[PDB]
């Protein structure tokens, strides 16, 4: 589900799906 | 950034699980 363009809500939901309990960072202006 | 190499590009694991803490 990762290898596909992933924009807005779809990128945050994948990063959380991935990242499980360590959490994640997102930032799309840096 | 990662809209640039995500969205705007396709995404690969690799490169998001970089972002996970």
């Amino acid at each position: 589900f990762v290898n596909q363009h992933l924009c807005g809500s779809h990128l945050v939901e994948a990063l959380y799906l991935v990242c499980g309990e360590r959490g994640f960072f997102y930032t799309p202006k840096a | 950034g990662i809209v640039e190499q995500c969205c705007a590009s396709v995404c690969s694991l690799y490169q998001l699980e970089n972002y996970c803490n």
